[PDB]
RNA sequence: AAACUUUCAACAACGGAUCUCUUGGUUCUGGCAUCGAUGAAGAACGCAGCGAAAUGCGAUAAGUAAUGUGAAUUGCAGAAAAUCAUCGAAUCUUUGAACGCACAUUGCGCCCGCCGGUAUUCCGGCGGGCAUGCCUGUUCGAGCGUCAU
RNA sequence: AUUAACGAGAUUCCCACUGUCCCUAUCUACUAUCUAGCGAAACCACAGCCAAGGGAACGGGCUUGGCAAAAUCAGCGGGGAA
RNA sequence: GCGUGAGCCCGGGUCGAACGGCCUCUAGUGCAGAUCUUGGUGGUAGUAGCAAAUACUUCAAUGAGAACUUGAAGGACCGAAGUGGGGAAAGGUUCCAUGUGAACAGCGGUUGGACAUGGGUUAGUCGAUCCUAAGCCAUAGGGAAGUUCCGUUUCAAAGGGGCACUCGUGCCCCGUGUGGCGAAAGGGAAGCCGGUUAAUAUUCCGGCACCUGGAUGUGGGUUUUGCGCGGCAACGCAACUGAACGCGGAGACGACGGCGGGGGCCCCGGGCAGAGUUCUCUUUUCUUCUUAACGGUCUAUCACCCUGGAAACAGUUUGUCUGGAGAUAGGGUUUAAUGGCCGGAAGAGCCCGACACUUCUGUCGGGUCCGGUGCGCUCUCGACGUCCCUUGAAAAUCCGCGGGAGGGAAUAAUUCUCACGCCAGGUCGUACUCAUAACCGCAGCAGGUCCCCAAGGUGAACAGCCUCUGGUUGAUAGAACAAUGUAGAUAAGGGAAGUCGGCAAAAUAGAUCCGUAACUUCGGGAAAAGGAUUGGCUCUAAGGGUUGGACAACCAACUUAGAACUGGUACGGACAGGGGGAAUCUGACUGUCUAAUUAAAACAUAGCAUU
RNA sequence: GUGAAGCCAGAGGAAACUCUGGUGGAGGCUCGCAGCGGUUCUGACGUGCAAAUCGAUCGUCAAAUCUGAGCAUGGGGGCGAA
RNA sequence: AGAGACCGAUAGCGCACAAGUAGAGUGAUCGAAAGAUGAAAAGCACUUUGAAAAGAGGGUUAAAUAGCACGUGAAAUUGUU
């Protein structure tokens, strides 16, 4: 809602934070396994438990 | 089988009593010095209805013989007292109706309200609406008091106990019929959450001890033992007879 | 807005009139320090920071 | 009841516990389900050995419990290196 | 005849979220959340209103000078003037029937 | 006779079996005894030139000091060691047994001191404090509980 | 036992009414249908024409007969003891 | 090729790093089944199907590609209990701009709540924060082996006010109390208008205000042995001292009924400006014509005061009621603006009209009015009234008073609630959706989910039906019209012969006027049963207010009744809208339950009786 | 829609209380829209839009009416117009 | 810290991997799948067709039928001949 708490809100934007996809230059390094972020969540798909 | 309705009653949780809407409890004054040796007035402010209480309620101020203060009581409006009555309570109070004596200053023969079963404990007996205590006699050397009750049982107080002289007010509340579901619901719904009551015998065997069965049946005698055990306690307790009440009763 | 007030007294020489903030989705503050008419935001943006 | 029953499901019984991070802490009974707030003793059971490694030690940081075995095995020493700068 | 909106975040009609009706200069029709109406003041003896005194919420008597709070007599507040003149007589009379009353007791009672 | 179905074979698909591998498990054995109000375990939020996660760290934030080694780090950029080992000096946000009272609020207080606004009283900034049970001691007290003058 | 009023309660009859029926016919929309695109599931020992016989006493297969011609579409509810 | 066989060996291909024979030792050692476990893959099969919510069409642009992108035009729907405009919960970035391969949008897709890159939420006045409610958790104590249970003021030594020094620490009074959490719908200090962005605005900008707290000024007032003056009074005036202690008021309260006032909306008339129509007619149809908070001023029912003394009782409401406890009447005081005028404020907004121009700049003219009406709708206020064996929160906070403690320079301050003036007002939320796609139902699901505003016509009517503003035109499409269907109907004659059974359907239906049985708890039954009328047009009558001088004139809506004429013998012309009667069983009635097979005669109920 | 008390006026009679026009606006009264519910079609659907929905027809609709948030009762326990 | 007549990616701990992770549930709790190009990215320059994805040539490598759907590459099932 337009009504939040202060912990509320910062949850939300560290999800907001976390919601993008892995650096290209990760991919380049040696040893490198990661192919894409498998963490990635989205609002119409995974609900967060606020 | 289940825990029956009598006994989920005792938790408390949905059972218990509706208290928003009383204002005070009706009690007589502390049993103080003045009116103990003589008299103190009280002037009634104001004449109030109490939820749950058929009889109204006296909102009396009194002066405090110790401090400037002033203090309000809630005493059992008598029928007969009015708003701006000076009424009196102590030792030696005129005997009018409303004023507050120890049945000791009283005559035999008169009816009271709001008796105390001790002296100081601001009332007990006779609170009810149409009801009185009447003063069957007094032992003055055993310093004691004959009361005659409203269920019309014999006790004898101490005569330092207290009552208010008259009958309370509220006359024949129960002269006219409820005649619905919703007068009945609107008198139990500031009261208590007893209403409406489903018989024994509609229920099922797990529910009740008069349960179930093919016909709506109790199936063994309704009266029940004094000494049962909790959960068989549904009917008729220690009854000393049943039947319809044919004549007067040797008991009082 | 007490503590942004003084700062940036202290850190550029600027005196506002009022301070509004707000919190954005990404947890960060922000801040509109509105400046005294006799001073010009441009020459203060352009001089102390580095904005055109 | 079901898919219409369903629908009314915009409460919440448990909201965000200050202890543990879980979404456990009763809204009215203002107790986590998880890990007892506020009950000083952390809710632990024993018949649930999954539940008590999910947050036995050594599943967090162990930010000051790490150090200590250096510390002992260099004897709980103080002071500097003999010829050290400062 | 263009519809209205709640202006604030409160959207039931729940006796503190009142709002009357009104049109601006710019020409279109507006809620303005108003406040509830203020209160008389009443006797604190026979409980009707007072006569000479702004009904107003609590609060905003404090802002307002003294004689528009009260009027110049005693019990100026408070007493609707029938009532203060009530005391006055009562108490006069009072007075006057426990002085006579004192000296028919001492005259009657303590002649010997 | 084609088509269709089926059978057989070659090649091509689908799928991930088999073989080989293994910075991982599992079991046994040996050594050791070291958490926390000097704030633990755990949780939250942040911190990189370019990072979402994992790892590391705490506004001194992919780390500081110190010691040792002795020329890197590396995906790109950059610069004049190191994402090195060791580790005795520090820092260590909000929390949490969690401690001014609370907390579904980044809510509401009190005390001491300093610095400003005309200021012992109000406001603002900064720093240090204010939980409970119990022990020893200190000081101030209560009680015709009691002792002498 | 009776009972005015009330009843999405059970029952019988009467008037009105009508496709409930004699006895069916016709019209409209949307499907079904054909096409483009997209595109499952249930189920599946192997499979799938019958008659009689015997048989675990009701066969698709066994015995003896009838027979028996590619590949198919819309319906259908006898059988598959579906 | 060998072996009866389980198997063993070899040839060819692929492939890339280990492996085998023999004798012993060892075991997690041999699969077709276990509705076996995990994973993968078939026939079915290009099959079932993608059919509720009325619906699309033309041209153009874009693009490789257009039914489902966009522009224009047309045709439609939602039809103010909306498919409209905003909120609460819930979600969390879905909001805005730009770009877009794949995936997703059960068809497509240039489009998207998708993907990617960047932005976006501004408060002393709106909320939280403060208060208390139901309730929860401490404390003192008491239980419990203990985790802990009760306890919430209770078997407790439980606090807050003032004066005095160079300096904090010297005293003097009061005391019965002595915690916290708990409402974004309860209580509550204070902000309005115009403009502005791609996205925020009662928050930004401009103008104009308010509240709270703290400080000390200028003026004013009062006094100098003291703390205003006036009015018969109700009370008034710009202030016009006032500790403790106490009293009172406000906060602060139900449901319903008719009536009256006010705002807004609707409607009518005239005028102004623009637009539509104009074969013909229409002094025509439509739209605009606005005025905030905050203040000043004058009023506005109830009540209260003064004079006076009422029966031949009077005044008076739709209803009531009121009066020797003082009515009618006359004159006053006062609570109560969402009323009039004025400031704000025309400088704004809006509407027209005319001159500049790549842009930078728009600029300049004018106008922005007057009346009426009402069982109208909505909100609000007021005075009455009804109902209750129902009487319909608390606290924080603010104010008044009773009392009279202290203090108050005849030439100087003045314990001032008056005017003006000075300083400050922290923290968190603020985007967007709120739903046939932003929440919950595995999902972009015909379900579910708490509110606010609420136009015109018909009509009794937020009934149905049509329309305006606003919003949509989104639900895979094209063609054909077989059976069987689902949904909507019609049928000659018969009229329940069908069927367990009139299931389903049909018939009735509005309003006005007639008429209405048995039975009855006398209240009902009852809309019983039944019958007649209903359109259009042209008229007539009645039902009101104001002024003159019993009539005339002026003003204003509707409601009812009567008559003639007329056509299709039709008229509640769609929509809307009771079938009825004679009885039996049963439960008195209203009400409640097996969410998802039973709504009933079951439960409840009032009444009765017992304990 | 019906029209309970209370009230006004007029008719009779001798009384007492009869009657007739009005006024009024009571009732767990009634028709009926929204809401709430869920009777029948034993309709649609029945690998659905849906793990209970859709359509028509129905019950109730001013009070034992509907509903939000906060709070309480927790498994042999609760709650139950059963 | 050292070992084994142990297991060898459906095995061995649930986890050889950003595993008590992703995800489910109001919650207590429940809880996966998923290792291997090559010695070295040398991870295919350039031409051409296509709107693009891609294809065809060409290139790297010992090897591309080792091309990030990557060692080998079975069967079920499928296409062509
Ligand atoms: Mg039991
Ligand atoms: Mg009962
Ligand atoms: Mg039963
Ligand atoms: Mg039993
Ligand atoms: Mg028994
Ligand atoms: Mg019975
Ligand atoms: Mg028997
Ligand atoms: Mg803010
Ligand atoms: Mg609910
Ligand atoms: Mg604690
Ligand atoms: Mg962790
Ligand atoms: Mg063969
Ligand atoms: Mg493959
Ligand atoms: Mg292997
Ligand atoms: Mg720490
Ligand atoms: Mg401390
Ligand atoms: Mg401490
Ligand atoms: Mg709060
Ligand atoms: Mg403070
Ligand atoms: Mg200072
Ligand atoms: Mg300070
Ligand atoms: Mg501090
Ligand atoms: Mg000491
Ligand atoms: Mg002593
Ligand atoms: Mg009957
Ligand atoms: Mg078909
Ligand atoms: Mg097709
Ligand atoms: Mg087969
Ligand atoms: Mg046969
Ligand atoms: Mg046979
Ligand atoms: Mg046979
Ligand atoms: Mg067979
Ligand atoms: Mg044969
Ligand atoms: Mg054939
Ligand atoms: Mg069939
Ligand atoms: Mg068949
Ligand atoms: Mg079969
Ligand atoms: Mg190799
Ligand atoms: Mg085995
Ligand atoms: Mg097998
Ligand atoms: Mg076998
Ligand atoms: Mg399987
Ligand atoms: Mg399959
Ligand atoms: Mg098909
Ligand atoms: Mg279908
Ligand atoms: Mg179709
Ligand atoms: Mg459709
Ligand atoms: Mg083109
Ligand atoms: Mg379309
Ligand atoms: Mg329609
Ligand atoms: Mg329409
Ligand atoms: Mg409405
Ligand atoms: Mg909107
Ligand atoms: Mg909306
Ligand atoms: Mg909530
Ligand atoms: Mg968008
Ligand atoms: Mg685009
Ligand atoms: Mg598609
Ligand atoms: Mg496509
Ligand atoms: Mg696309
Ligand atoms: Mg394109
Ligand atoms: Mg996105
Ligand atoms: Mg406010
Ligand atoms: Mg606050
Ligand atoms: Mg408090
Ligand atoms: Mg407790
Ligand atoms: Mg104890
Ligand atoms: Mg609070
Ligand atoms: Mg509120
Ligand atoms: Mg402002
Ligand atoms: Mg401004
Ligand atoms: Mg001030
Ligand atoms: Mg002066
Ligand atoms: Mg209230
Ligand atoms: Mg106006
Ligand atoms: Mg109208
Ligand atoms: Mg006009
Ligand atoms: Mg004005
Ligand atoms: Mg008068
Ligand atoms: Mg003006
Ligand atoms: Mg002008
Ligand atoms: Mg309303
Ligand atoms: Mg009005
Ligand atoms: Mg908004
Ligand atoms: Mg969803
Ligand atoms: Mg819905
Ligand atoms: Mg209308
Ligand atoms: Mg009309
Ligand atoms: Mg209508
Ligand atoms: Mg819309
Ligand atoms: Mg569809
Ligand atoms: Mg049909
Ligand atoms: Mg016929
Ligand atoms: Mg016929
Ligand atoms: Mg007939
Ligand atoms: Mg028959
Ligand atoms: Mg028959
Ligand atoms: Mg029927
Ligand atoms: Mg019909
Ligand atoms: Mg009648
Ligand atoms: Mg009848
Ligand atoms: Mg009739
Ligand atoms: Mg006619
Ligand atoms: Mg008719
Ligand atoms: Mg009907
Ligand atoms: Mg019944
Ligand atoms: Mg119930
Ligand atoms: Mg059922
Ligand atoms: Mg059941
Ligand atoms: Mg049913
Ligand atoms: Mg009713
Ligand atoms: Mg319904
Ligand atoms: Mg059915
Ligand atoms: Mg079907
Ligand atoms: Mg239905
Ligand atoms: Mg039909
Ligand atoms: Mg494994
Ligand atoms: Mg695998
Ligand atoms: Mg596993
Ligand atoms: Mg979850
Ligand atoms: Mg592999
Ligand atoms: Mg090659
Ligand atoms: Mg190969
Ligand atoms: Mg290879
Ligand atoms: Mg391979
Ligand atoms: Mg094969």
């Amino acid at each position: 809602p337009s009504h939040k708490t202060f912990r509320i809100k910062q949850k939300l934007a560290k999800a907001q934070k976390q919601n993008r996809p892995i650096p290209q230059w990760i991919r380049l390094r040696t040893g490198n396994t990661i192919r894409y972020n498998a963490k990635r969540r989205h609002w119409r798909k995974t609900r967060l438990g606020l | 089988g289940r825990v029956i309705r009598n006994q989920r009653k005792g938790r408390g949780s949905v059972f218990t009593a509706h208290t928003r809407l009383r204002k005070a409890p009706a009690k007589f004054r502390p049993l103080d010095y003045a009116e103990r040796h003589g008299y103190i007035r009280g002037i009634v402010k104001e004449i109030i209805h109490d939820p749950g209480r058929g009889a109204p309620l006296a909102r009396v101020v009194f002066r405090s013989p110790y401090k400037y203060k002033q203090i309000t009581e809630t005493f059992i409006a008598n029928e007969g007292m009015y708003t701006g009555q000076f009424i009196y309570a102590g030792k030696n109070a005129a005997l009018t109706v409303g004023n507050i004596l120890p049945l000791s200053s009283v005559p035999e023969g008169t009816v009271v309200s709001n008796v105390e079963e001790k002296p100081g404990d601001r009332g007990a007996l006779g609170r009810t609406s149409g009801n009185y205590v009447t003063v069957v006699g007094h032992n003055p050397d055993e310093g004691k008091t004959r009361i005659k009750l409203p269920s019309g049982a014999k006790k004898v107080v101490p005569s330092s106990s207290r009552g208010m002289i008259g009958i309370v007010a509220g006359g024949g509340r129960t002269d006219k019929p409820l005649l619905k579901a919703s007068r009945a619901k609107h008198k139990f719904a500031v009261k208590r959450n007893r209403w409406p009551k489903t018989r024994g015998v509609a229920m099922n065997p797990v529910d009740h001890p008069h349960g179930g069965g093919n016909h709506q049946h109790i199936g063994k005698a309704s009266t029940i033992s004094r000494y049962a055990a909790q959960g068989q306690k549904a009917g008729l307790i220690a009854a000393r007879r049943t039947g319809l009440l044919r004549g007067t009763q040797k008991t009082k | 807005k007490a503590q942004i007030k003084q700062a940036l007294k202290k850190l550029y020489d600027i005196d506002t009139v009022k301070i509004n903030t707000l919190i954005r989705p990404d947890g960060t503050k922000k801040a509109f320090a509105r400046l005294t008419p006799d001073v010009d935001a441009l020459d203060i943006a352009a001089t102390k920071l580095g904005l055109v | 009841k079901g898919t219409s029953s369903f629908g009314k499901r915009h409460n919440k019984t448990h909201g965000l516990c200050r202890r543990c991070g879980r979404r456990s802490l009763h809204n009215q009974k203002k107790v986590c389900a998880s890990c007892g707030y506020p009950a000083a003793k952390t809710r632990k059971y024993n018949w649930s050995e999954k539940a008590k490694r999910r947050k036995v030690t050594g599943t967090g940081r162990m930010r000051y419990l790490s150090t200590v075995p250096r510390r002992f095995k260099n004897g709980f020493r103080t002071g500097v290196p003999k010829g050290a700068r400062g | 005849p263009t519809r209205v909106t709640y202006r604030r975040r409160n959207p039931y009609n729940t006796t503190s979220n009142r709002t009357r009706v009104i049109k601006t200069p710019g020409g279109q029709l507006r809620v303005l959340h108003i406040k509830k109406r203020g209160t008389a003041p009443k006797c604190g003896d026979c409980g009707i209103k007072l006569p000479g005194i702004p009904a107003l919420r609590p609060r905003e008597y404090a802002t307002i000078s003294k004689p528009k709070k009260t009027v110049q007599r005693a019990y100026g507040g408070s007493r609707c003037g029938n009532c203060v003149r009530d005391r006055i007589i009562r108490a006069f009379l009072i007075e006057e029937q426990k002085i006579v009353k004192k000296v028919l007791k001492e005259q009657s009672q303590a002649e010997k």
